[PDB]
């Protein structure tokens, strides 16, 4: 078995830049000129492609922004400059011995400039609530960083049984991030107050987001 | 060559061999046709004024950014397990773009590429073998896999990718000299023909001073020049009009 | 010029066999080797095997005793077959194309591969609609929570593609024999009560079609 270890975990390299992924291996070395790996970039919302083989070529399919070399246990990848479409994971194969796993997963974050997510809460319609049930989802789109403490607050009491949040990474086409919020409770659960309150915490706006609505709004 | 259907891959090249003919390398650096006109050590306007007794038209496809790489004293996968140069090479190498007519829809990934080899080739040698060598200490022999790398690999050449990955049709000229008799030169440009007048003359036989008028003497149509009792050039005939 | 996709699984039960079907087209099966690997099975990009050139099978460490790969070289497809399933091996697979020194270039479509207990189940569609004196700050949203279907995937479409400028695509939740999908599409000021909008929710694994309006 070959570990191939990959450090590190997340980077945060901005446009124009360059970025600095390492890869370990132990087993083997010396094919037939070269000991060197392969490298791969998968995108949270679409299958991976080869970036280089064997850290000395070119690839097709990728722009020539990827390089990179190493030694025969250690091994680097260059992503200079660092463009709007890099915001992905990275893995590197082992070739030389059995099995040919991949590496742990650098998950590489474009720095951008941060920015407060979006005031929107939607509120089920009369219909909906004709089924039984009753979801209330609160909308925080268009964020940056992706450190966010979101946290539905009833005016009566917390309730952080039936929540369940989609957290998703920086986008290709979208710099930034976008998380959806949703809250699972019934009919009776729903007509019991009046007011509901979407609590959010960001690393940019320091007070808490205060969003309500009504419940006649139907 | 410029304008063939399409070319072959970088280690299976059709080497057409050029001979009993003449060609003018001058018209071709001032064509406005090709990419990438440069050569090494003999410069495309003397080569008309010199022979040479074979010439080999090596024609292969090759990237956008492996161009740099077909030159002698320089190093790549192509340049030594495919097409190894010498390093006393004292040819040619021109390239085009050719991105709308080898290309296909998709990507065409008909064109190989030699990864790594038993041994280093000759320069101007061709090899076609596919002998499969492992890598490792376990061979394979035969069917690839367990650590037994395939020696080809398919280009890819896809009509919208970058200038670096796009189709481009490479001829190397080679240019040798040995004891046989030389059959490919330079077109000798010609001028007009000046009569009654004490100028030089220079005939594709044979040149001199004088001034050459019309006469009543009829030369054998498998000569060019003619000598008096006293072995000096009295009577020449023009090479175009007869 | 590369179709590397999987048809074939829906959904099935543990400790039983299914063979996936790449289906091998546009290129020669029988001077490359299709790999085999998953997408995401809580961690990262792992590795399955690698079939070779019409010959032998290689597999992972933990992927060995139980998962077998039958290469065929007639139909131009190459067959995944899988014993002893459990819940584990629920990740999408997919085929990818030999290189030269062993590497993966190009990649295929696959298909979702979902091995649970339970049995399917039908998606609750909730459109998420503003209210009638509900604010915003600069933008407004528009989406429907499809949450509780059952297996993947789920196609969520506005008005049968009216929508294609801000949608934002949500990835589905794995939960205990559960999924959830969120939806997110900027739209202006003017699009309810005044534009009839209609969130349209198709379930493929469980042929369930349940539409909802704003």
């Amino acid at each position: 078995n070959i570990v191939l270890t990959q450090s590190p975990a997340s980077l945060a390299v901005s446009l124009g830049q360059r970025a600095t992924i390492s890869c370990r291996a132990s087993e083997s070395v010396d094919s037939y000129g070269n000991s060197f790996l392969h490298w791969y970039q998968q995108k949270p919302g679409q299958p991976p492609k080869l970036l280089i083989y064997l850290a000395s070529n070119l690839e097709s399919g990728v722009p020539a922004r990827f390089s990179g070399s190493g030694s025969r246990t250690d091994f680097t990848l260059t992503i200079d400059p660092v463009e709007a479409d890099d915001a992905a994971t990275y893995y590197c194969q082992q070739n030389n011995e059995d099995p040919f796993t991949f590496g742990s997963g650098t998950k590489l974050e474009i720095k951008r400039a941060d920015a407060a997510p979006t005031v929107s809460i939607f509120p089920p319609s009369s219909e909906q609530l004709t089924s039984g049930g009753a979801s209330v989802v609160c909308f925080l789109n268009n964020f940056y960083p992706k450190d966010i403490n979101v946290k539905w607050k009833i005016d009566g009491s917390e309730r952080q049984n039936g929540v369940l949040n989609s957290w998703t990474d920086q986008d290709s086409k979208d710099s930034t991030y976008s998380m959806s919020s949703t809250l699972t409770l019934t009919k009776d659960e729903y007509e019991r107050h009046n007011s509901y309150t979407c609590e959010a915490t960001h690393k940019t706006s320091t007070s808490p987001i205060v969003k309500s609505f009504n419940r006649n709004e139907c | 060559v410029f304008n063939a259907t399409r070319f072959a891959s970088v280690y299976a090249w059709n080497r057409k061999r050029i001979s009993n003919c003449v060609a003018d390398y001058s018209v071709l650096y001032n064509s406005a046709s090709f990419s990438t006109f440069k050569c090494y050590g003999v410069s495309p306007t003397k080569l008309n004024d010199l022979c040479f007794t074979n010439v080999y038209a090596d024609s292969f496809v090759i990237r956008g950014d492996e161009v740099r790489q077909i030159a002698p004293g320089q190093t790549g996968k192509i340049a030594d397990y495919n097409y190894k140069l010498p390093d006393d090479f004292t040819g040619c190498v021109i390239a085009w773009n050719s991105n709308n007519l080898d290309s296909k829809v998709g990507g065409n990934y008909n064109y190989l590429y030699r990864l790594f080899r038993k041994s280093n080739l000759k320069p101007f040698e061709r090899d076609i073998s596919t002998e499969i060598y492992q890598a490792g200490s376990t061979p394979c022999n035969g069917v690839e896999g367990f650590n037994c790398y395939f020696p080809l690999q398919s280009y890819g050449f896809q009509p919208t990718n970058g200038v670096g990955y796009q189709p481009y049709r490479v001829v190397v000229l080679s240019f040798e000299l040995l004891h046989a008799p030389a059959t490919v030169c330079g077109p000798k440009k010609s001028t007009n023909l000046v009569k009654n007048k004490c100028v030089n003359f220079n005939f594709n036989g044979l040149t001199g001073t004088g001034v050459l008028t019309e006469s009543n003497k009829k030369f054998l149509p498998f000569q060019q020049f003619g000598r008096d009792i006293a072995d000096t050039t009295d009577a020449v005939r023009d090479p175009q009009t007869l | 010029q590369v179709q590397l996709k999987q048809s074939g699984p829906s959904l099935v039960q543990p400790s039983q066999s299914l063979s996936i079907t790449c289906t091998v087209s546009g290129f020669s099966l029988t001077s490359y080797g299709v790999h085999w690997v998953r997408q995401s099975p809580g961690k990262g990009l792992e590795w399955l095997g690698v079939m070779w050139r019409g010959g032998n099978t290689d597999y992972n460490a933990a992927f060995m005793s139980r998962l077998s790969i039958t290469k065929d070289n007639s139909k131009s497809q190459v067959f995944f077959k899988m014993n002893s399933l459990q819940t584990d091996d629920t990740a999408i697979y997919y085929c990818a194309k030999n290189g030269g020194a062993h590497a993966m270039d190009f990649w295929g479509q696959g298909t979702s591969v979902t091995v649970s207990s339970a049995k399917t189940t039908p998606p609750s569609v909730y459109p998420l609609a503003p209210g009638s004196a509900a604010q915003t700050n600069s933008m407004v949203t528009l989406g429907c929570l499809v949450k509780g279907y059952f297996p993947e995937p789920v196609t969520v479409t506005w008005n049968s593609g009216s929508l294609s400028s801000g949608v934002h695509t949500f990835p589905a939740v794995l939960q205990s024999d559960l999924y959830t999908l969120s939806s997110s599409v900027t739209v202006p000021s003017s699009t309810w009560p005044s534009e009839t909008v209609t969130c349209n929710v198709a379930h493929p694994a469980s042929s369930t079609k349940v539409d909802k309006k704003i």
